[PDB]
């Protein structure tokens, strides 16, 4: 179907077939010396740079080598290069070089290669919308909005382009715009919106406009292998841990953590208080959009495993009290922090990013009445010098309507269940 | 942009390599 030989390849094709025939039976090493043979011989020949390329690429797939596959992404930059390259072959190697580019974390670099692609394909839809997805890789969210923008005026029915669209909408806030995107581009059964963030942000979207069709969508997308449960709704997950809304610290196996908070809460109180007195700017306002109204604002001092050293200047025996616990501090999937919610703050029902970690909530500045917290069907409240335990990967809904200020602090721990090697391993959130 | 405690970001995880 795809032409990659222009004229001249035509006429070297035997020797091009039997040098992709080796790569095919996994003898790479011998494919990639024949191809570099071939280079050699006909260094502007566009096939043989781009098997060179792709042996290059199988190669780091057996090794599991970054710098083999870096070598591979310049080799399919050097096919662009040369001259009399077949349309096709030059599309299949910059998008290749793209991919593994973004499979590398080099997001910078992949938009690059994917506005020239646009470029050189300027009628070819499915490129920008891979161009929009460069954009929001980075988190340029405005540049992606135009590009899906630009896709939807000549083809509107562009069910991929529809639910990035949503995506962009909803994150701006905009909930009731993105719905009937988010829906129409799950429906359209397009490749690419059968994707578990499209049903957790239409459900979400959904749920806030008070539409009761929210849950059809959970349960779908749980339908669909994206939730764990309609509740449980994470979509950074290791599948089999144990999933509860509620947690016992009997239940975690981390009591000497919680006996270490419940003991020393006044002391976490007081360095909270200092900092609320004389450090105000160390809290900053809750900024993922989570709160329907009211004011509440944060304190971190651990974030992805990563101890703030500026921040501990103001809970320094907090801090110090933290440090015998690595299974918080060393957490790469939760922080540490102080939270503030004052009166007249509802937070929308959400669910957390991963199923990979427990969240402690130790009370500390608690009014009688106003406050408490709901997670999947079940309402609590916080008590001083006292810890609740939940796992924030199922839905959960918080109030404040007392007459002052509520204070938490909250500790994220490792999922008990994890093993070290994974507790290693996982990347960071 | 980080996913603390949503899943707004497109990504929460940024990966680099095998
Ligand atoms: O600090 C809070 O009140 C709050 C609200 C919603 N979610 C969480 C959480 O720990 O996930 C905490
Ligand atoms: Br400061
Ligand atoms: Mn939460």
């Amino acid at each position: 179907k795809p032409k990659l030989l222009n004229k001249f390849d035509k006429t070297i094709k035997a020797e091009l077939d039997a040098a992709e025939k080796l790569r095919k039976r996994g003898k790479i090493e011998e494919a990639v010396n024949a191809f570099k043979e071939l280079v050699r011989k006909y260094p502007q020949s566009p096939r043989a740079r781009y098997g060179k390329a792709q042996c290059e690429d199988d190669l780091a797939e057996k090794r599991r080598s970054n710098e083999v596959l870096r070598g591979a992404i310049e080799t399919y930059q050097e096919v662009a290069s040369l001259p009399d390259v077949p349309a096709d072959l030059l599309k299949l190697s910059l998008k290749r070089r793209s991919d593994r580019q973004q499979f590398l974390g080099h997001m910078r670099g992949s938009l690059l290669t994917l506005q020239r692609l646009v470029q050189l394909f300027p009628n070819d839809t499915s490129l920008k919308n891979d161009l929009g997805v460069g954009y929001l890789l980075i988190g340029d969210n405005d540049n992606a909005k135009k590009v899906y923008e630009e896709v939807l005026s000549v083809t509107p029915n562009d069910g991929f382009a529809k639910v990035h669209y949503g995506f962009i909408l909803k994150a701006q806030n905009k909930i009731a715009e993105s719905i009937p995107y988010l829906k129409e581009g799950i429906e359209s059964g397009d490749p690419g919106t059968d994707d578990g963030r499209f049903y957790f942000h239409l459900g979400d979207a959904m749920q806030r406009v008070g539409n009761k069709e929210a849950y059809k969508w959970y349960e779908l997308g749980h339908k669909r292998g994206h939730f764990a449960s309609v509740w449980q709704r994470s979509l950074y997950n290791v599948n089999g841990l144990k999933a509860q809304p509620w947690w016992t610290p009997k239940e975690t196996g981390y009591t000497e953590l919680v006996k270490s908070l419940e003991r020393n809460w006044k002391l976490i109180r007081d360095e909270g208080l200092a900092v609320m007195d004389k450090a105000k700017g160390l809290f900053l306002p809750e900024d993922e959009n989570l709160r329907e109204k009211g004011d509440w604002s944060q304190f971190t001092l651990w974030q992805q495993g990563r101890r703030n050293e500026n921040a501990c200047k103001g809970a320094p025996k907090t801090c110090t009290l933290l440090e015998k616990f690595p299974e918080t501090t060393g957490c790469r999937r939760g922080q540490i922090k102080y939270s503030i919610m004052h009166p007249g703050t509802h937070v929308w029902p959400h669910t957390g990013p991963t199923n990979c970690r427990l969240r402690m909530h130790l009370g500390l500045v608690i009014p009688k009445e106003g406050c408490k917290i709901r997670c999947a069907n079940e309402t609590k409240t916080w008590e001083e010098g006292k810890v609740l335990i939940f796992d924030d990967s199922f839905e959960h809904e918080v109030w404040q309507d007392a007459s002052s200020f509520r204070l938490i602090f909250i500790v994220d721990v490792w999922h008990p269940e994890l093993t070290p090697q994974q507790r290693r391993s996982l990347p960071a959130i | 942009g980080k996913c603390k405690d949503g899943l707004g970001e497109y990504t929460c995880t940024s990966l680099e390599g095998f």
